[PDB]
RNA sequence: UUAGCUAGUAGGUGGGGUAACGGCUCACCUAGGCGACGAUCCCUAGCUGGUCUGAGAGGAUGACCAGCCACACUGGAACU
RNA sequence: UACCCGCAGAAGAAGCACCGGCUAACUCCGUGCCAGCAGCCGCGGUAAUACGGAGGGUGCAAGCGUUAAUCGGAAUUACUGGGCGUAAAGCGCACGCAGGCGGUUUGUUAAGUCAGAUGUGAAAUCCCCGGGCUCAACCUGGGAACUGCAUCUGAUACUGG
């Protein structure tokens, strides 16, 4: 049912006593074709128990994102670290406008048209945690019209 | 920062040089080479690589890479130089292109052809 | 010195929304009360009211629902050292339309839907969403 | 003096001349005053290859403007068509 | 202008059926269809998304014979136009006269159907159209020429386009030779397993 | 009705001559801050009844001399 | 890493001159006028509608087409 | 002349760059830090997917590479759109003219600002809907755009007097 997406592999390292110990990391991220997505990033000897361990981890803590029809609902800005991320909604057929990370969290995360641009660091693991960042705090026209109390055709 | 700063002092942009002064905004120079040695490269790389110190047109005297394997290249011949450095050899900036005027394409060459200059061997 | 009363206004809404505050203080003025009625009349602030005669001093109702705070943004546009003027076709939408942009027409300070529905630009003075 | 003439602005073998009114002095296809029109002259059926602001031109004659042969001759098919 | 290669080795590097062959005979008994070409053919590299990308365009443009230039021109001016982007470029593509006649089935391949075209063996609404790449537009009639009607190769080919599904935005009657676009084919009429928004994507860098 | 200008007299040690500043306020065209631009302009004042700081309205005019295109048509706040 | 520039120079009266206003020119009088919102000096450059790029704001550029200016071996000068 | 009709015959018509990563496409043989490659990281020192040749493959196509030059990526002069404890960056501290900004209430003015109208912003070019060369490039009808400037009338919330 998920869709999930391998992003990063990398060797990352650690000096001991005996000489140096390479250990491998995986950033994947998964999600149901809609509003629900979800990072994981695992850590072990070996690429497969690494990326196995990251979809453990990326299918648990998820979260819910308000997405429009087929794109976002409005201009949004995240900020992880070392990535200002800026998105906004494109009209239909426009594609993912998007780079490295970015790309693959979108294109899980169910959104289809949409302009994108990563300032700062294109650090692959802060890019994908600034994106759902701004993801996360992206308001939907129901959300603010309750949480102001009026209605949906006063705020249009 | 500040846009009364900026107003005062507008934003300087910067200016970059060229990395091949010689040509003069032109593709290709032709020059009359007065030396042609052999020199070392920098610290990872060991060779002997072909270099010919030429005069251009223009009054310049620069230092020319003479690519491929084997030259006929001696003292007052007429070659063209076009740019691009080789990263491994403090200053030598130029590249002479082969098949012009006077020098002679590397012999046996059946791959990348064009940018040697010798003709479509025929069958 | 203070040079900017309005920013200090919405400064002041955005530190109490950030520490909880059930309301927020602050020496009144006639702009200040102005646009304190757009935030009211559009559901940012629950209400308004404004004491004192020689030094009157205006306190607003902070709002909070699902236990967040509901003003998310709130920037100063046109600021003392640049000032902002834009014509009514060219009017920015905050927030795709969800959020707002308290602007100065000539007819009072209004919201830049009713700015646009009423056809005339003006100084925007902030946004807030 | 002021004119009223044909300017060859197309491609190569195909013609199209545009009705300028012009100061005689200037290029063929340079500075004018009005343009007051076109001229197709190898349009086909069903399209007007030939249109003329027919107002301007003689409020141009009125205020002084020559015709050329060519423009005469297109007046005088436009005149007797319509 | 063309390409003048081997046509099965294309279907071979895009893994799938590219219809570069009229379709009597199973694909499987001429090629190793799964089997990308070449000595190391064996072997599956894994791909990157700008090769996956890159991989689809170049499915598409091996399908309909484009090369990169006309392309190119069909997807500038399909980003032009209003809408959809990826439902503009087939159209587009879809839209070509040699396309359509293989559509109607008076060509075998669509190589075949281009060779008829460019053969002066086409007329569009009567007149003679030698271009390949001409654009049809809705309601035009489209029929092979009476000196041509009779080539064996015509019937060959609508004997052949039976099998095959039957375009609903077209209507051919294969006693006189002659067809009718009658509109631009809808997305859900083009083969589902094309994904434009890559080549939408890849050319918008 | 017709095209006038107003500014302030900066200086008229010459006789029946006078230069004004045209304090006009326009938009930076980069940085959008309004600053205040002048621009000196001589104009020409019969009877020298204008002295140093007092504002005065001035109408373009046909050439008085070299530099005096602009002329007086009253004056107003004549205080010190 | 150009801070001062200017004596017909800035203005007035009057005469001359131009198709026409005007230090355009001359006699006399006034000591002014330009300049930190960059005068003067040095280097570079024909200007524009536009062209390329860029999401835009901008950056770069002025070949073909069209508008204006200036020049015709170099430096002046008038005649019709 | 475009264009159309007829004749013989698949004949008279495919090359260029690249394949270690960026970057789509891999193996064998000669050479041993030599010859050489290179836009960057970097290969080659007698088992090179990185040199040269062959086979195979990838991208383009009457073109294909390299060079020169501009913009983009470069949010790497940041107005939109960056920073200054330690990465480059707070003058050693203060007073202060010119300059930038300014608490709160009322009246007046309308310069900045906003709305409308008029004149203007040459034609072509860019954009939209069509038409003509078999299509396209190309040519062309009408509209939009030219974000600007000037004048007239009005609004007075904010800034300025």
């Amino acid at each position: 049912e998920l869709q999930e997406k391998l992003i990063a592999v990398n060797r990352v390292s650690k000096t001991v006593k005996g000489g140096r110990i390479f250990s491998f990391t995986a950033l994947t991220v998964v999600g149901d074709g809609n509003g629900r997505v979800g990072f994981g990033y695992g850590k072990a000897r070996e690429v497969p128990a690494a990326i196995q361990k990251a979809m453990e981890k990326a299918r648990r803590n998820m979260i819910n994102v308000a997405l429009n029809n087929g794109t976002l609902q409005h201009p949004v800005k995240g900020v992880h670290t070392g990535s200002r991320v800026f998105m906004q909604p494109a009209s239909e057929g426009t594609g993912i406008i998007a780079g490295g990370a970015m790309r693959a969290v979108l294109e899980v995360a169910g959104v289809h048209n949409v302009l994108a641009k990563a300032y700062g660091s294109t650090n692959p693991i802060n890019v994908v945690r600034a994106t759902i960042d701004g993801l996360e705090n992206m308001n939907s026209p129901e959300m603010v019209a309750a949480k102001r109390g009026k209605s949906v055709e006063e705020i249009l | 920062a500040t846009v009364n700063q900026l107003v005062r002092k507008p934003r300087a942009r910067k200016v970059a040089k060229s990395n091949v002064p010689a040509l003069e905004a032109c593709p290709q120079k032709r020059g009359v080479c007065t030396r042609v040695y052999t020199t070392t490269p920098k610290k990872p790389n060991s060779a002997l690589r072909k270099v010919c110190r030429v005069r251009l047109t223009n009054g310049f005297e620069v230092t020319s890479y003479i690519g491929g394997e084997g030259h006929n290249l001696q003292e007052h011949s007429v070659i063209l130089i076009r740019g691009g450095r080789v990263k491994d050899l403090p200053g030598v900036r130029y590249h002479t292109v082969r098949g012009a005027l006077d020098c002679s394409g590397v012999k046996d060459r059946k791959q990348a052809r064009s940018k040697y200059g010798v003709k479509r061997p025929k069958a | 010195s203070m040079q900017d009363p309005i920013a200090d206004m919405l400064t002041r809404i955005r530190n109490g929304q950030a520490a909880n505050k059930a309301a927020v203080t602050m020496p009144s003025s006639k702009l200040k009360v102005a646009i304190a009625n757009v935030l009211k009349e559009e559901g940012f602030i629950e209400d308004f009211k404004v004491e004192g005669d020689t030094k009157p001093e205006l306190e607003l109702t902070l709002k909070y629902f699902q236990g967040k705070a509901v003003v998310e943004s709130i920037q100063r546009v046109s600021r003392p050292g640049l000032r902002i003027y834009k014509r009514k076709d060219e009017l920015p939408k905050v927030m795709a339309g969800l959020g707002i942009a308290v602007v100065s027409t000539s007819k009072g300070v209004m919201t830049d839907r009713a700015a646009r529905q009423a056809g005339l630009g003006g100084e925007i003075i902030c946004y807030v969403a | 003096m002021v004119t009223i003439r044909l300017a060859r602005h197309g491609a190569k073998k195909r013609p199209f001349y545009q009705v300028v009114v012009a100061d005689s002095r200037n290029a063929r296809n340079g500075r004018f005053i009005e343009r007051v029109g076109f001229f197709n002259p190898i349009a086909s059926e069903k399209e007007e290859g030939t249109r003329l602001d027919l107002d301007r031109i003689a409020h141009w004659v009125g205020q002084g403007a020559t015709i050329s042969d060519r423009v005469a001759a297109l007046i005088k098919e436009v005149n007797k068509a319509a | 202008a063309r390409y003048l290669g081997p046509k099965l080795k294309l279907s071979r590097r895009e893994g799938t059926d590219l219809f570069l062959k009229s379709g009597v005979r199973a694909i499987d008994t001429k090629c190793k269809i799964e089997q990308a070409p070449g000595q190391h053919g064996a072997r599956k590299p894994r791909l990157s998304d700008y090769g996956v990308q890159l991989r689809e365009k170049q499915k598409v443009r091996r399908i309909y014979g484009v090369l990169e230039r006309q392309f190119r021109n069909y997807y500038k001016e399909a980003a032009r136009l209003k809408g959809n982007t990826g439902e503009n470029l087939l159209a587009l593509l879809e839209g070509r006269l040699d396309n359509v006649v293989y559509r109607m089935g008076f060509g075998a391949t669509r190589a075949e159907a281009r060779q008829l075209v460019s053969h002066k063996a086409i007329m569009v609404n009567g007149r003679v159209v030698n271009i390949a790449s001409y654009q049809v537009s809705p309601n035009d009639v489209v029929s092979i020429r009476e000196k041509a009607k009779k080539q064996s190769r015509v019937k060959a080919a609508l004997e052949l386009a039976e099998q095959r599904e039957k375009p609903t935005w077209l209507e051919v009657d294969a006693g006189k030779m002659e067809g009718t676009f009658k509109r631009k084919p809808e997305r859900s009429d083009l083969s589902a397993d094309i994904n434009e928004h890559l080549i939408v994507e890849l050319y918008s860098k | 009705k017709i095209r006038t200008l107003q500014g302030r007299v900066v200086s008229d040690k010459m006789e029946k001559s006078i230069v004004v500043a045209i304090e006009r306020f326009v938009k930076h065209p980069i940085y959008g801050k309004f600053i205040k631009r002048t621009t000196k302009l001589h104009v020409h004042d019969e009877n020298n009844e204008c002295g140093i700081g007092d504002v005065v309205e001035i109408r373009e005019c046909r050439p008085l001399s070299k530099t005096k295109s602009w002329t007086l048509v009253r004056v107003v706040e004549k205080a010190v």
